[PDB]
């Protein structure tokens, strides 16, 4: 068991490119067999926000 | 030596070589504390990857966190909470309410007991050092050796002592910073060093924001790592001996009130002190087993929990931790709940709380919506991850009602643990068992505590004879009359006093710290 | 009884909170007291025919009561410029408030800009 | 020979400026006295013929200096001597090239220091920050701009405005100190050093410095502690200019400071000594510039407008109306636009124009206007304060001695509520103190407190002067200046009149026997008790035995009775308590789970505090403490002694004017005398007056139904009035409840202080929602508000007087640089600043030394 | 020239003898602990004379 | 009886107002040019 | 008659405070400075 | 209750105390008759402080 929190919180929010850079730096290249995403979205957000997400 | 050794090796070499004519080759020691800058290596994490120290096999650090978007103006509606920051605790010096105590000791007596405790701490505990300590303490007061052997406090730190108004800094961003310290194991003690690290971290945090800045914009974490230092010393072993030579004469007058206390101890001290001399012959605590010492810490860290918080403006956060006392015990919260029950048996009786399943519900009333909200001692205790894991294993804490961070700041989970331990103690007392009621300060109190246990039994075990308004003896007689009109009877019809509860706590805590088998006995209880 | 037969009320006329002129007002609202000599001395420079004693803000008897009896336009403009220049404010709004402040000409409407600057 | 080179003359000002000392050496030299001194009360009554015949070296130096000034200066026109402070702007611009040439050598060597060692300080400071903050906080962090302006301008201390005046006055001060050390030895050469400055000459002797401007045909004389004052103020304002121009967040102050520094310097040419009434307002403007930033409409600009009003109302009594309005306009335009930190940085302008010249006649007038003044107090409000006094004593005793009331006379408990609280031994709440004040204030006590007379002993061992008694009181003055019939009464003293030495050398000292000087009223029998007030702007001189009983009474009060009251530690405990008190502000907790507790603040300073207390107010409070101790008559001693005696303002160079004065019991309530004083003297009985004020503050809390956190010493009083708001409440209602509570408590505090005879300077008291003021530090919203410039004005260049100790001087420099760094500067700036200032120090001792007679 | 009954024995003549003797007894031992010996001297009557 | 009752209550009221709240205390300070032996 | 005697008892405990206040009014005079603190204020008021 | 008449024998007597001394206290009327000099304080110090208790 290993968490993905390198004590920095815009590496946690998946509306940020630093999240992508951090997680794809940690996780090995194409080795996850089961990805899951239990994310919520606030109602009526920005379209570009949803694009980035 | 050379230029590239850590500074305390150089300073110890300089002291040894400079005092070598006077000393003659021995090592002047007990002196050097490391430099706070040379000790630690720091790392700041703001928007990206973590500390390259802790990425490279480091474990030991302190942790400082400043939040994001903090305004330093008069428009302050988005700020984090502002608390009074860490200023630095000397020892937070208590008044002398010591291991056997007198309320009105003159300062000469304080100096004498300070000298005796420091002398025994440094040079051992035997007849020669107590002879020397008696000889030295005669120069300030007029007590005998039997008073020094018990009135002298336990050796903790007492070599410390030897402006108009100058604040230590501005406090612009340091009232907002979260400090945590729990990832340091060998630099977290009762000690000067982590106080220095906590002050250096706050000064670096405030160093990051110059006076031309009114808004912080990011989150900031310091790791102050202190593990791979060249100034890491192993704690040496103080090997006791006897002071060679005789202590000097040290003449003194009885005229100087400013130099000499002619008669400290009085008759109201005489009686309870020599009764404590008589009862102090059962203080053979080194001969006892380790698990019995853990039992002593169970009743001793316990039975104080429930006396401070049950009695039957500028508020601070000046709270106890109980965080290493429960880290060593084997259930002390049971005795905490028992102390609260024995305190509240009066209002249990006067409301005529009957049966089995009404006492625990009244304790749920008193615990869940206590009109005081300052449960912060246990709320600071059980939030510790080791303690929280132990209580999740055995001790019946509930599962959390949110994410594990934001679970009501643990000020209400402690009430849940109190309810659980309360029903465990009630179910234990109903089922033919008792508990080792080590009740100190030993009569009024003895028949009082037996009346407490009989009152708990009376509301737990027809019409209840109302003993309200009576003196204590008529209450005890009528309760023992009402119970004996029918194991449980063995619990109805029926410990000692080595010393008071604080001495039995601290001495046993330190002796469990002195043991070597403590790890395997810790693993025996998971 | 004889309680009111000898305790001569002495008509103390404290300024206290308010300090307006016209001793007629001070003669009007002035509760009367039986003052009592304690210290040594001669209070006859401080009492007055009519039986009255005028006190100060330090509760000191003053011989002639007219010393209590004992507006500007520049200080108000300076203070309201101090409020406008010193408080946090959007720059264009602050400049527009500053422009129509030298155009003022009375203590009135300086107060309007003051209650428009604090509340705006 | 060499004994006299130890206790060197003091290098910074540490004593008040007597005017008539300077006037004495002015007339003692052969020069015309200034114009406002033409009808002086001490100049025109001495016997100046007999004084100049004494032929001491003191007089002969002044006579030769007078001839030296006559010979080098004009005979045709009118000689005009001008007096401080009317010569401020002239001495502001002093320019001696003979000393600027002496400082350019130090300037050259310190530029060599920078050019050979400045870059390794950059490398050191970057090293330390790289080691403490990691190698990821290093690609975008470099040295500060304060460090860069220090690195590119090594001679910052030599190249500001006010630098040339600083050079001149430091040189003149060191020459003065050298001349004093030389004139300690009785054999002497010519003790007259003449420096030559731009349009004039400077004459230096052990007693005076004379500066002559030849084109204006004028001159001025400065005493021994007035060139110390000019040197202190010149290096102070030069260092203030340096720090405010190099610090980035303070540059906008610098020009502002220079403008106001010149502004008052113009006004001193015609306000004279009264310009120190204007400088006294400057403090308030800083506070007025902080209270502009309130979060509301109310409490905004009130104290700014009040200081500006008082500024105009004092200027119009002297100046023309247009000039007064323009000066008030300039003052308002200097203090407008200041930031939060900057408006508290402007408190550096306090000791920066220096000090007024003191004289004893004006000071005794200002004392007896408030001390022989009659007062009328209110008996009922006295009983209310006395009820809270005894209630706080009961709660303090019941807290200390484990829940037991003190030994009350049993038949003096009146009413049923107080009888029940007695028989239950409970805590008296403030509501029962206010409601049953008529029954609580009438209570008595019995002897139930064991005390210690000599409790402290660190206070008996103080060096405090003792006024030698009323048969020999004329020995307080210089025997040179007494008259002839007064000179027969000056007896000689085999003592030193010091409290330390005469405490050590007093056989048969018993403290219980010494308290019988007050319990038995023998101190009121004695006809050898004198009191001497001192020239200040807190100190008195009593006799021996009276001072002993005063120190004993303070020990008894601060031991036992004083810590019963929650108003009055440690410099960490104060910055914990006042910081937590400022955490209760509106802005600190504007996150609107029980009722949140907020507060607003009141800082007040009572008008003429210590000398508005009379016997009639304090007697019942002292009576309560006496009954609690078992003493018959102890604590009300001060007013009963001062009623029976007269006292005088003691000063060597201020004798009494009328030469027919022998006895104190015959002199009129005039020149320096105060006959039958009724008030108290500051510091004496301070604990009792503090405790009575705490009772009055808690009474004003209870009469307006509010809980109050109070911190009070003497006359400085800081109050948080508190309020408990709900989380579902609007911010407008929060401010509304706070302002109503503030106005209600403020009205009741004004009222209860009025009925016992105390004004608050009730329009000078500072109410705020945001900041309070304690011990000259501003506490604003949980942050302490910075004072770097006050600490920069004390960054001076000689420390200590016991030798030419360089190490202690560099230690003072390092401690003041650390005190700067604590108020927020860059670290690297302060470290390299201390290096450069230690270099200035250690080159300033090789030259400019007053005893080099090898390095 | 101290002559009052209080603080009588603060100045004596064997003050140096007592100070040297107590320092020699505390420091010249198996293990030298200067801080705790400073604390003991501070607590004893010699430190009380110095502190007065 | 109740006849002396209202008399004692009104005399006590006259004490409670005329002695108590309505009572001010004057120190006649010597704001005058005189000697100490003059005031004695 | 209980409403008779309760009035009398409160007149006792509210007349006694007038002697206790007249003693206070006596001792604020500097003449009565010999009247030692350990004296009953009623008995100071009565003489 | 026949006790209360005796308590009238207290209370009126105590009132006869108060009017005894309130005519003796130096109440200030217009005219300034009964003013006191400083010397009375000077006359009080010459003996030891007395006790007027009972």
């Amino acid at each position: 068991f290993r968490t993905l929190w390198r004590e920095n919180t815009e590496e946690s929010d998946l509306t940020s490119d630093k999240a992508v850079g951090y997680i794809t730096s940690v996780v090995p290249y194409r080795s996850v067999s089961l990805l899951h995403c239990d994310i919520e979205i606030p109602p009526g957000s920005n379209q570009s926000l949803l694009d980035q997400l | 030596v050379s230029s590239d050794m850590c500074s305390l090796a150089l300073a110890d070499y300089a002291r040894n070589r400079s005092w070598s004519p006077l000393t003659g080759g021995r090592k002047i020691l007990g002196v050097s504390n490391p430099d706070t800058i040379e000790l630690v290596e720091g790392e700041i994490l703001s928007i990206s990857g973590g500390c390259s120290k802790c990425d490279s096999g480091d474990e030991q650090f302190t942790w400082f966190h400043l939040p994001s978007n903090i305004e330093l103006t008069d428009d302050t509606s988005k700020n984090p909470p502002m608390r009074v920051p860490y200023l630095g605790s000397k020892t937070q010096e208590r008044r002398a309410a010591s291991l056997a105590k007198i309320a009105h000791m003159s300062p000469h007596v304080k100096a004498a007991l300070r000298a005796s405790s420091v002398l025994i701490w440094a040079y051992g505990d035997n007849d020669i050092n107590w002879t020397a300590a008696l000889k030295l303490a005669r120069s300030r007061c007029n007590i005998s050796s039997e008073y020094l052997r018990l009135l002298s406090p336990l050796p903790t730190a007492g070599n410390l002592q030897h402006m108009t108004f100058t604040p230590a800094s501005l406090y612009r961003v340091s009232p907002y910073v979260h400090i945590s310290n729990d990832s340091q194991r060998l630099f977290t003690e009762e000690n000067v060093v982590y106080q220095q690290i906590m002050l250096l971290g706050l000064s670096l945090i405030e160093s990051l924001f110059p006076m031309t800045v009114t808004k912080t914009y990011d989150e900031i974490t310091l790791h102050l790592h202190s593990k791979f230092s060249c100034c890491i010393r192993e704690a040496p072993v103080a090997v006791p001996f006897e002071l060679t030579g005789v202590a000097p004469d040290l003449r003194v007058v009885a005229s100087n009130k400013f130099m000499y206390d002619p008669n400290p101890v009085a008759e109201g001290d005489f009686a309870r002190l020599d009764l404590a001399i008589f009862k102090s012959y059962e203080l053979n605590l080194e001969s006892y087993s380790t698990v019995e010492l853990m039992n002593i810490l169970s009743i001793s860290s316990g039975k104080l929990i429930g006396q401070s918080v049950v009695s039957y403006i500028i508020v601070y956060d000046n709270t106890r931790n109980w965080i290493s006392e429960a880290q060593n015990s084997v259930r002390l919260f049971e005795y905490a709940a028992l102390e609260v029950l024995l305190d509240c048996s009066y209002q249990l009786y006067y409301l005529r709380v009957r049966g089995l399943n009404n006492v625990v519900l009244y304790m749920s009333d008193l615990y869940k919506n206590m009109p005081g909200i300052l449960l912060s001692n246990i709320a600071a205790t059980i939030s510790h991850p080791i303690i929280h894991s132990r209580l999740h294993t055995v001790g019946l804490i509930s599962h959390d009602g949110s994410h594990q961070l934001a679970d009501t700041d643990f000020i209400e989970l402690s009430a849940k643990l109190l309810v659980s331990c309360t029903r465990r103690v009630v179910s234990g007392l109903y089922a033919g068992n008792k508990y080792d009621l080590l009740f100190p300060s030993v009569n009024e109190k003895m028949l009082q505590l037996i009346s407490r246990l009989c009152c708990l039994y009376t509301v737990l075990f027809r019409e209840i004879p109302k003993i309200r308004g009576l003196p204590a003896e008529e209450k005890c007689a009528m309760l023992t009359e009402y119970l004996l009109s029918d194991e449980q009877v063995d619990s109805i019809t029926s410990v000692t006093f080595p010393a008071n509860l604080y001495y039995m706590s601290r001495k046993s805590l330190n002796l469990i710290r002195e043991r070597e088998d403590r790890d395997s006995i810790l693993a025996l209880m998971f | 009884a004889v309680m009111e037969a000898n305790l001569g009320m002495m008509k103390i006329l404290d300024p206290g909170c308010a300090n307006v002129s016209s001793l007629s007002d001070l003669r009007a609202v002035a509760k009367s007291h039986p003052v009592l000599i304690a210290g040594p001395g001669d209070p006859s420079p401080y009492v007055t025919q009519g039986g009255e004693i005028a006190l100060n803000k330090l509760s000191q008897p003053v011989p002639h009561p007219s010393d209590l009896i004992k507006p500007d336009i520049g200080i108000e403009r300076d203070t309201v410029r101090a409020l406008i220049l010193s408080r946090p404010m959007h720059p264009s709004s602050s400049s527009k408030l500053l422009s129509k402040l030298d155009s003022a000409g009375s203590v009135e409407e300086i107060r309007k800009i003051k209650r428009l600057a604090l509340n705006g | 020979r060499a004994e006299h080179q130890i206790i060197l003359p003091e290098s910074h000002l540490s004593s008040p400026l007597v005017k008539h000392k300077l006037l004495y050496y002015w007339k003692l030299t052969g020069l015309p006295l200034p114009d406002e001194c033409d009808f002086d009360h001490l100049i025109l009554s001495r016997q100046w013929k007999k004084i100049l015949e004494s032929s001491t070296p003191d007089i002969e130096r002044m006579i030769k200096l007078g001839r030296s000034v006559h010979q080098t200066l004009s005979h045709s026109s009118k000689l005009t001597g001008i007096l401080h402070p009317r010569c401020l702007e002239d001495l502001v611009g002093l320019d001696i090239p003979d000393s600027t040439n002496k400082f350019r050598r130090i300037e050259k060597k310190i530029q060599i220091h920078n050019t050979r060692y400045g870059e390794p300080f950059t490398r050191l400071c970057s090293y330390v920050e790289k080691k403490l903050l990691g190698s990821s906080w290093t690609h975008k962090i470099r040295r500060s701009e304060e460090f860069d302006s220090l690195r590119t301008d090594p001679a910052f201390w030599f190249h500001s405005s006010w630098s040339t005046a600083k050079f001149a006055w430091l040189h003149v001060k060191q020459i003065q100190r050298h001349l004093i050390v030389a004139a300690r030895t009785r054999s002497a050469s010519n003790k007259l050093v003449t420096l030559s400055h731009r349009s004039g000459q400077v004459f230096i002797t052990p007693e005076l410095v004379i500066v002559t401007h030849t084109n204006e045909n004028k001159f001025t004389c400065l005493s021994q502690e007035l060139v110390l004052m000019y040197a202190d103020m010149m290096e102070g304002r030069d260092m203030v200019n340096i720090i405010s121009s190099t610090a980035v967040h303070l540059r906008c102050l610098a020009e502002k400071i220079d403008d106001i520094l010149r502004l008052v310097d113009a006004l001193a040419r015609d306000l004279g000594n009264q310009v120190y009434d204007v400088v006294a307002l400057m403090e308030g403007f800083a506070y007025g510039a902080v209270q502009l930033l309130e979060p509301s409409g109310t409490f905004a600009g009130d104290f700014f407008s009040f200081n500006l009003q008082e500024l105009r109302d004092t200027l119009i009594c002297l100046l023309p109306q247009r000039i007064a309005d323009s000066v008030t306009h300039a003052i308002a335009n200097i203090f407008s636009g200041l930031e939060q930190n900057q408006a508290a940085e402007m408190l550096c302008l306090l000791r920066l124009w220096g000090h007024p010249l003191l004289e004893s006649r004006a000071a005794a007038k200002a004392v007896r206007a408030q001390m022989c003044a009659p007062k009328m107090v209110d008996f009922d409000m006295i009983l209310q304060v006395l009820s809270f006094f005894k209630g706080t004593i009961i709660n303090g005793y019941r807290k200390k001695n484990a829940g037991v009331w003190p030994r009350v006379k049993a038949h003096t408990i009146y009413g049923n509520v107080i009888a029940q609280l007695h028989a239950d031994s409970a805590e008296i709440s403030h509501d029962i103190m206010l409601r049953e004040y008529k029954n609580l204030s009438a209570i008595e006590f019995e002897a139930c407190i064991e005390y210690d007379p000599v409790t402290n002993l660190s206070m008996f061992l103080k060096d405090k002067a003792i006024a030698h008694p009323r048969n020999n009181w004329l020995a307080s003055f210089r025997r040179n200046l007494l008259s002839e019939e007064q000179k027969k009464n000056v007896q000689d003293s085999t003592s030193t009149n010091r409290l330390l030495i005469e405490f050590l050398e007093s056989n048969d000292f018993d403290p219980y026997k010494e308290m019988e000087y007050l319990t038995t009223l023998e101190y009121l029998r004695d006809d050898s008790v004198a009191v001497s007030y001192s020239l200040k702007e807190i100190f008195a001189k009593l006799t021996k035995k009276l001072r002993n009983c005063q120190v004993m009474a303070e020990g008894i009060l601060a031991d036992q009775i004083a810590p019963f009251f929650q108003g009055n530690q440690d410099s960490i405990s104060l910055t914990k308590s006042m910081l937590a008190m400022s955490q209760l502000s509106y802005n600190s907790n504007r996150k609107r789970k029980h009722r949140r507790r907020v507060a607003t603040f009141i800082t007040t300073d009572l008008q003429k505090y210590c000398l508005n207390w009379r016997y009639q107010t304090i007697k019942l409070f002292a009576h309560a403490i006496n009954q609690l101790m078992g003493l018959p008559h102890f604590f009300e001693w001060i007013h009963l002694r001062l009623m029976d005696t007269t006292m005088f303002v003691g000063d060597p160079f201020n004798p009494p004017s009328d030469p027919t004065d022998y006895d104190l019991t015959k002199v009129p309530n005039d020149d320096i005398y105060i006959v039958s004083a009724r008030g108290g003297i500051e510091g004496l009985c301070q604990k009792l007056w503090t405790m009575i004020s705490i009772a009055a503050i808690q009474l004003a809390a209870a009469r307006s139904h509010c809980r109050v956190a109070c911190m009070v010493q003497g006359d400085n009083q800081v109050i948080a009035v508190t309020r408990e708001v709900r989380p579902d409440d609007s911010p407008e209602s929060v401010l509304t409840q706070l302002h109503e509570a503030s106005d209600n408590f403020f009205r009741e505090l004004i009222h209860v202080n009025h009925l016992i005879g105390h004004n608050l300077k009730d329009r000078e008291t500072i109410r705020s929602d945001t900041f309070f003021i304690y011990s000259k530090r501003i506490f604003k919203d949980g942050a302490i508000l910075s004072q770097v410039l006050k600490n920069s004005s004390k960054l001076v260049l000689v420390s200590g007087d016991l030798s030419e100790n360089t190490v202690m001087s560099c230690a003072n420099i390092s401690s003041t640089v650390a005190r700067l760094c604590e108020n927020g500067l860059p670290k690297d700036f302060c470290y390299y600043l201390n290096y450069l200032m230690s270099c200035i120090q250690t080159y300033f001792d090789s030259e400019f030394s007053i005893t080099s007679s090898s390095n | 020239t101290c002559s009052n009954p209080l603080l009588s024995g603060v100045h004596t003549e064997d003050n140096e003898a007592e100070e040297k003797a107590l320092a020699e007894y505390l420091l010249n031992q198996e293990v030298i602990h200067p801080r705790v010996a400073h604390a003991i001297m501070e607590a004893s009557s010699v430190g009380r004379r110095k502190q007065i | 009886t109740m006849r002396s009752e209202i008399q004692q209550l009104k005399t006590s009221v006259a004490v409670m107002e005329a002695n108590l709240g309505m009572m001010k205390i004057l120190d006649p300070g010597c704001a005058n040019v005189s000697s100490l032996s003059d005031l004695r």
